[PDB]
DNA sequence: GCAGACACTACGAGTACATA
DNA sequence: TTTTTTTTATGTACTCGTAGTGTCTGC
């Protein structure tokens, strides 16, 4: 039947095989599984990278539906999690046994980062007294946000950033169910503009879809906005070859014909600076003047003002690199 | 029944099985042979073996008395204003019989979560009842625990685990488990854990049900290496004024996944035990600070990070 | 269309008062048959069944079936204001959220219409396994409920033991023991007061007393209680009522440990 | 029962004789105590801070046949003898020792009827009972209603016909700002190091084991003139396992070091003060006057301290350069107190502890600087407020 | 092995309510005679004496000498399950940490086995309170309640002065004064409502009024109270009780006289 | 020179509790008739009329007319520590700035005074225009205690209409809404619970919550309570204390909010 | 049967602090 | 050899006082 739902939920992987990315963990988890001695986890890395979804599928493979609620705990930041709810329900969950079917259960806490110190520091006992009848599972962005008991009570799996060669076929697969166009310029543009996420890469496919009905480079980049790499590229020549009125004449009319911001041009300005072999005091002036003018932009402050002043962060480094030769 | 993992399963059950700290374990067992022991806070870091030198000790001074003469009490219990006054005070004057040298034994594991109230309604009870009871407690952080409580005992401190301690119990987990490795895995598994044992039986069992075989790649490929290591050379390249290998070692921490929160803040514990100049560290905490004000507001990118450490490489050549 | 109508309204008032602080929301079963209730408490320890028949409505009338979220605490607040002597009205339309409580005042001479707002929690259905029990016990409501309280007073989780003689009540707190066994005690004039074995295997097993005070709140439903306890499968709290139909409750066991020595 | 008590249990003092504490407060408390015998026992004859302890006790008494000090409060740091010295002096005088205490309710009411039960009746047992003296320790955690409580029956004119002995752990409470105008103020010194090593060397030889005084010293030092400190360490120390106490077992951190919290005025003194003449390099004092700083407490009345009191010294730097970044440090405190209470960022707050060492590292001399407490901010604050 | 079997469980009900604020704990003192309370009061202010002999129980079994060190709210919560008319058998080992009391409370067969963990307390020895008093009368438990209470309602303290006429209680407040003159009430059928005087040197005193409520809470336990006090010496308070044993209390006056 | 006696101490631990948390002054205005007493609050919202007359009083001895103000903190903290059925007197004289009020029992040798400071208030008398209502209906107290903690678990506005089958009392909110109407109950064993309408034209009219649920603690004072509403005059809840007078509240209606999107 | 007394839990209120 | 006070804007936790209220006793 068909959903009206976000294709961030309607694709989700319920099991483990269609996670793409950390395939040793994963590997390691299912082991875990297999053997019945799946210990206390420490899920944690950049969001969209499948922390949520591999305890689901876990919670879905260890448990049938007919006994999913007698087993799973499962508590997020949207529900109260004060130190009355872990000497509370928490404690009468994990010191209890199971109504229907004999097993251990599982309490799952996400954005563990949120938690209270008081209630993470009564979390401790609750793990290490009755870690044969349940385990906990800790998700987290923020590692420094959990105290280091708990870090050293649950074995910690870090859920990096997914890669783009394995993150194709996914997409791949949403295209091929989805029924949507899309070229090779508009996946490679998806898997670049997403930064390892594969949620707001479904989100901009998704929008894409519905904006102009086609996936192309020119339709991602029209429908989120984001500067081409040939035109930052061009902001960089007219920033390092002319003069300060002809540059801002040019860039001005970049930025008026396209509609680009200005975060996503230092963004990737910063990014191409790197990349160009500068001088040791070039680029850390060129730095420090892209943090000013970055955190500048954070307020109610005239974008036009700030793109001079990014002009000027080179105007200023032009003579010292040519006189450096 | 379910298979306990090797953190709780391993747990030692006498005090010669306990590695590291030699001379206050050795003591620990000298008192559970004979008995007498006055009241004990032990401080460390997580993972050496507080909790486990606690239990063993109370396990062999008491014995087949354990269920009437021990008061076992967790962050997970209250431990308030009124179960100071009607629960430790009650067990307190409470008569057990008990062979002699040997005492009740109140148990206060994690004295940090304790009030500041609750810790000072604990004194008089403590000073009272020390004929019939005993206390001992357990904490990390030792600043928590007030002055009086502290001078009421003999403050044992556990330092972090020595490599060789670590190995000891390696060997012993290793040959209860016949578990295959190679010596570069074990030593792998080591500077993965850091002084923490907890870490180095979870990261064993870990790679042990992932692979079956403890290797360096093995180990590496489920586990992580330490973060603050690779920030000690990232602030030592910022030291000399090279921006370029400072940015290369933040753009890989960058792109393994790590907050920008929790990059600034082993940042800034790098920064408080670096060896520099002091004047030098003091700007540089505030330059941390100062950026970690704009990570805290809302705006949290590479190109902020790379600001801090542009800022930080121009502090060194403005003298 | 939904119109299920209770004869008196003190039915509904004892029902949900023991479920006040112990469940989180009715997600009431909607059949032919009758009004059914299966959901765990906040916890996910203890599990509530209310199985009420429709031939002790006055008139129940239901064209399909429905799954009927409503939350509780809003609930709750409306049987304070019910008569104990009086008409229920319970009404629900086939694509709507409305949920009319029309009663009467105990001035009793007003409707008085009250709305609730449906909920979309979806729940998985919960198997009630249905296996027989090693221990069966008939006792009364008012025994069962006063030494819960008196057990209260001396510990925190009571063990409970059954056998051929009568069940056992121990509750090793932290002033002492507190030990109440009885047994054969159907001598009475009253036909409520008895205390009947049925089965066999001795059983052991230790429940949180939060729970057992909790379950006893339904005392004024039935004038005895049935108590079902076998090794494996929970404890069952059983309240009959009389003309209406059954009340369900379960309560897991906690986990102890033996000590090494 | 030698194997049935503490050491500090067993080696407690019971008689007058065998107190540690200081010569003078056993003087001034035995002669406060001896002089309550007109009103008590119905008898005539019992048998600097020097100068105004002196001149009170011989000031006289008011219309009551009473002291014009009803009741005393014993201050000082953990680890004395308060408790020891009130209940020895109580003992002594013919008394009946009356506990109060932190683990009691401590309620307005259970305080006024404790209170009224323990002082405004005689003995059960008539003639030749003891008098009852309310001793109440922790006063300083009391609440600020328990301690009106107690000046109002204090200031009955039911009058009080007992003495009251309070002890507390710092004078400085807001709880006990009233109580220090109506109280015999007891300041306790920290205990001599010589009578300290004696007394650790009776306490060594009753156990039958040698400790040289140099390691006793050493353990006096590590502890900070602390009686029940340094009897448990040497406890837990000797066991049985050997006799002789090594050097390196007492210069070791592993045992009998505690976390003390340092005062504002100490700390004020360690910033401004170099150490005197190893312990001479620069990022050793950097981690001490850090780790003092932080375990002193109460970061606000520190800075305050640090920004009234950097402009009073003996200023090497004449073109204010460490005056204007002083100044930047407290401002960026300040930007950082209201980013944390702003954004509810609660992590920007391991920074501001590094403010005094800003001030120790610029503001390091080897001169006595004479450090005043902060009030120009509160007092600027007030009328502005009015 | 010690074992008590209370006759009447509502005896032994009425002792415990009387000195529940009153006493801080219970030490009963095992002999071959009886059971014996001497507790005292950490103030020094109240002494309660408490004997009852072997005879008056269903049975009496004791091995050696023993004590009781039990903490008294600990005990409270199992006469709230008590009953009024059930047997008591109030049982301890010899050396032991507990002590037992089993009853079938609720009349329903309903065997109760409590056990009470024992506390240990300092031994402190008050050999025998001397009884040399000038001031005796016997009065009605229950007027003396009555009055104690009606004195509750202004006042904090009652001056208790003795006379021949009669013993006078009187007490002031800011909201009034209460006041009241015994006479002879021998005239009447009632044989405890009668007062008897046979006393000498009569004594005026003051006493806290907390206190004294507390000793007539047990005043439906027996019929007949005999009050005892004289110059320098405690008011004693006396409950005879009618076959077991027999209870006396203790009080120390004001300071402040009048 | 004022002196009054009061046959009852409870009935100004009857009233003044009421207004603990309404205004925030008490004037007393003396007259040869009785004792008056206007006052607002300081949001302008409710007016309180209590009127006492003199005939009721044990003794009254009045010379001038005069007004002097008693504050509510001071006030509330005496009438703890005063009795119940005891008998409560008052002095003031013609120059002292001291109210004298004394609470002693009806039999004692000494008196009981708490006196507080007279507030030197300047205030005025609006006036009430005692006009021709739409509605005025009688309605028991206690159960008008019940109905105005009905609708405060509801919402924080309610609706009161009275037309001629009754008075509809109705609380819309987030949860649903709630109809009351009391009617015709004339056949009762009580003239307590007689619900009489007296008149006929219809008003729809909202008013606040709060300060209906701080009249219904004053339900004991009286039996009925009479109920008095138009289309812009002000609603007026009737009391008659006893014998010695009566009370009168208004409250003007609550400013309704609009209707958007 | 109804008035008084007992403990019971829910709720209002004041205060402290949040980092390594 | 030196000691007062309420501001920062939420969120949470602790502790204490108070107030309806179910239930028990008694004439
Ligand atoms: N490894 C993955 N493989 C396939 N789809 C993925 C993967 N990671 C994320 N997704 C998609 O992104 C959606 C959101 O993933 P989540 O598991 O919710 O991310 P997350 O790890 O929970 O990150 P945070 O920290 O909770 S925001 C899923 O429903 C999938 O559609
Ligand atoms: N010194 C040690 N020797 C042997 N095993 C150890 C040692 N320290 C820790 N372990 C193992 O690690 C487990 C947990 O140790 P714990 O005693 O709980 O750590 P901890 O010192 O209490 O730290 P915290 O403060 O409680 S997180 C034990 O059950 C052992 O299996
Ligand atoms: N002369 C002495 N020789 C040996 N031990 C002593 C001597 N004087 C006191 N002590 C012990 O040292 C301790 C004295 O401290 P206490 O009087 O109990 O408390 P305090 O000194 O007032 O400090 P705080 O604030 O209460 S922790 C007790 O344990 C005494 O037994
Ligand atoms: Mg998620
Ligand atoms: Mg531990
Ligand atoms: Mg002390």
């Amino acid at each position: 039947k068909i959903r009206n739902l976000p294709w961030v939920e309607k694709y989700r992987p319920q099991t483990l095989n269609d996670l793409i990315s950390h395939q040793d963990i994963l590997s390691t988890i299912q082991k875990f599984i297999n053997e019945d001695r799946l210990p206390h986890l420490l899920l944690y890395g950049p969001p969209g990278t499948g922390k949520t979804s591999t305890i689901l599928a876990c919670a879905k493979q260890l448990y049938k539906d007919k006994e999913f609620g007698s087993m799973v705990l499962e508590l997020n930041a949207s529900d109260d999690r004060g130190i009355d709810i872990i000497r509370g329900p928490i404690l009468s969950f994990a010191s209890t046994r199971t109504i229907f079917k004999k097993g251990f259960k599982l309490v799952i806490l996400d954005e563990a980062d949120a938690m209270t110190q008081d209630a993470q520091n009564a979390l401790r006992r609750v793990i290490e007294k009755f870690t044969e009848n349940t385990r906990f599972c800790l998700i987290c962005n923020y590692l420094s946000k959990i105290i280091p008991a708990l870090q050293s009570r649950c074995t910690r799996f870090r859920f990096g950033p997914l890669t783009p060669e394995l993150m194709v076929p996914r997409l791949e697969h949403v295209v091929e169910e989805e029924k949507v166009d899309i070229s090779e310029d508009g996946m490679k543009a998806l898997v670049t503009l997403s930064s390892g996420d594969m949620r707001r890469a479904l989100n901009i496919l998704q929008s894409t879809n519905m904006a102009f009905g086609k996936v192309t480079e020119e339709t991602v980049y029209t429908c989120t906005g984001h500067p081409l790499k040939s035109d930052i590229a061009n902001i960089l020549d007219w920033m390092l070859n002319q003069d300060f009125t002809t540059a801002y004449r040019n860039i001005t009319e970049l930025k008026t014909l396209k509609g680009l911001a200005l975060h996503d041009i230092l963004t990737e300005i910063h990014l191409f600076v790197h990349r160009v072999d500068f001088p040791s005091s070039v680029r850390i002036h060129l730095l420090t003047k892209m943090a000013d003018i970055e955190y500048r932009l954070s307020v109610g402050t005239n974008e036009k003002i700030q793109l001079s002043s990014l002009i000027a962060a080179f105007q200023v480094t032009r003579d010292l690199i040519v006189a450096e030769a | 029944h379910y298979e306990l993992p090797w953190v709780e399963k391993y747990r030692p059950v006498k005090l010669n099985e306990i590695v590291g700290n030699e001379d206050t374990v050795s003591r620990l067992e000298v008192f559970a042979r004979e008995g007498n022991v006055p009241n004990i806070i032990i401080a460390g870091p997580p993972g050496t073996g507080k909790t486990t030198s606690i239990l063993c000790l109370a396990r062999a001074l008491l014995g087949p008395a354990l269920k009437d003469a021990m008061l076992e009490l967790n962050a997970s219990n209250d431990r308030g204003i009124d179960v100071v006054r009607n629960k430790i005070k009650m067990f307190a004057q409470q008569k057990v019989t008990l062979p002699k040298g040997r005492h009740k034994i109140i148990i206060l594991d994690e004295a940090d979560s304790m009030t500041d109230g609750a810790q000072q309604a604990l004194r008089r009870t403590m000073e009272i009842y020390s004929k019939t009871t005993r206390f001992a407690l357990a904490c990390n952080a030792s600043d928590k625990i007030i002055e009086p409580i502290q001078s009421r005992c003999a403050v044992l401190r556990y330092t972090k685990l020595t490599d060789a301690q670590i190995l000891t119990r390696l060997m012993n987990v290793i040959e209860k488990e016949r578990v295959p490795y190679t010596d570069d895995g074990l030593e792998a598994i080591i500077f993965t854990a850091q002084g923490d044992m907890r870490q180095a039986l979870n990261n064993l069992q870990s790679t042990f049900s992932g692979f079956g075989f403890i290797n360096s790649e093995n180990v590496f490929k489920v586990c992580d290496e330490p973060h603050p290591l690779l920030v000690k050379e990232m602030i030592q390249h910022c030291v000399n004024a090279n921006i370029d290998e400072a940015y290369k070692i933040l753009a890989h921490l960058w792109h393994l996944g790590y907050s920008p929160e929790d990059i600034i803040g082993n940042i800034f514990r790098v920064c408080k035990t670096f060896q520099m100049a002091e004047y030098l560290k003091l700007e540089f905490i505030k330059e941390i600070g100062y950026t970690h004000m704009k990570i805290a507001e809302g705006v949290n990118s590479l190109l902020q990070m790379a600001g801090l450490l542009a800022r930080l490489c121009q502090k060194t050549m403005a003298p | 269309m939904f119109e299920a109508r209770l004869v008196q309204g003190s039915i509904l008032k004892k029902v949900l008062e023991a479920l006040k602080d112990l469940i989180n929301e009715a997600c009431w079963d909607i059949s032919s048959s009758g009004v059914n209730l299966q959901s765990m408490d906040s916890s996910h320890v203890s599990l509530v069944q209310l199985t009420l028949r429709s031939e002790g409505f006055d008139t129940y009338r239901c064209d399909r079936n429905l799954a009927m979220g409503v939350n509780l605490t809003s609930m709750s607040k409306i049987l304070k204001c019910a008569g104990n002597e009086d008409i229920i009205t319970l009404r629900a339309e086939d694509n709507a959220d409305t949920l009319a409580l029309v009663f009467e005042a105990p001035n009793q001479e007003k409707v008085s219409d009250y709305e609730m707002k449906l909920m979309d929690l979806d729940v998985e259905q919960l198997g009630i396994p249905e296996q027989e029990y090693s221990c069966v016990v008939k006792m009364p409501s008012g025994e069962f409920a006063r030494i819960c309280r008196d057990l209260s007073h001396i510990g925190d989780a009571v063990v409970i033991s059954c056998a051929k003689d009568g069940v056992k009540f121990s509750a090793s707190g932290e002033l002492g023991n507190g030990n109440i066994k009885l047994s054969q005690t159907s001598n009475v004039d009253k036909e409520e007061e008895a205390v009947t074995i049925e089965m066999n295997e001795p059983v052991q097993l230790t429940f949180a007393l939060r729970y057992l005070n909790f379950f006893t709140k339904a005392t004024p439903l039935s004038s005895t209680v049935t108590l079902s306890m076998s090794a494996d499968v929970p404890l069952v709290v059983e309240y009959k009522i009389a003309d209406m139909g059954h009340l369900k409750y379960y309560l897991a066991p906690k986990i102890e440990d033996e000590e090494g020595s | 029962a030698s194997s049935h008590c503490l050491w500090v249990d067993e080696f407690a003092p019971r008689h007058y004789t065998e107190l540690l504490s200081d010569d003078f407060t056993n003087r001034c408390l035995l002669k406060w105590l001896k002089l309550w015998d007109l009103v008590v026992f119905g008898h005539e004859r019992p048998s600097s801070h020097e100068q105004v302890l002196e001149e009170m006790l011989e000031a006289g008494l008011d219309p009551s046949q009473r002291p014009k000090q009803k009741v005393a409060l014993l201050c000082g740091p953990p680890g004395l003898g308060k408790t020891t010295l009130a209940h020895v002096i109580a003992r002594h005088a013919g008394y009946s020792v009356v506990e109060m205490n932190a683990s009691d309710d401590r309620s307005p009411e259970v305080f006024r009827t404790r209170i009224e039960a323990a002082t405004q009746m005689e003995s059960v047992l008539g003639a030749g009972g003891k008098p009852n003296c309310l001793v109440i320790d922790e006063i300083d955690g009391a609440p600020v209603a328990a301690i009106n409580v107690l000046l109002s029956i204090l200031n009955r004119k039911g009058l009080l016909m007992r003495p009251i002995i309070c002890i507390c752990n710092d004078q400085f409470a807001p709880s006990l700002r009233q109580l220090k105008q109506q109280a015999f103020l007891l300041h306790f010194p920290p205990t001599l190091p010589s009578r300290l090593v004696q007394r650790l060397q009776e306490v060594s030889l009753r156990q039958g084991m040698r400790a040289d005084p140099g390691v006793l010293a050493a353990l006096c030092e590590k502890t900070d003139n602390d009686i029940r400190a340094c009897i448990n360490t040497l406890q837990f120390l000797y066991s049985r396992g050997q006799r002789e106490l090594s050097v390196r077992d007492v210069q070791a951190t592993r045992v009998g070091l505690k976390d003390q919290r340092r005062g504002l005025f100490s700390v004020w003194q360690e910033v401004f003060q170099l150490p005197r003449a190893s312990l001479t390099s620069a990022s050793q004092r950097f981690y001490r006057v850090l780790h003092a700083a932080a375990s002193a407490g109460e970061h606000e009345k520190v800075v305050q301290g640090l920004f009234d009191n950097f402009l009073r010294l003996r200023l090497r730097d004449s073109s204010l350069g460490a005056v204007c970044v002083a100044l930047d440090w407290l401002a960026f405190d300040d930007l950082l107190a209201g980013a944390a209470h702003h954004s509810q960022s609660f992590q920007l707050l391991r920074y501001p502890p590094f403010l005094p060492v800003a001030f120790h590292v610029l503001f390091a001399s080897s001169h006595t600087p004479r450090i005043t407490f902060p009030s120009s901010q509160q007092e600027a604050q007030n009328r502005m407020s009015q």
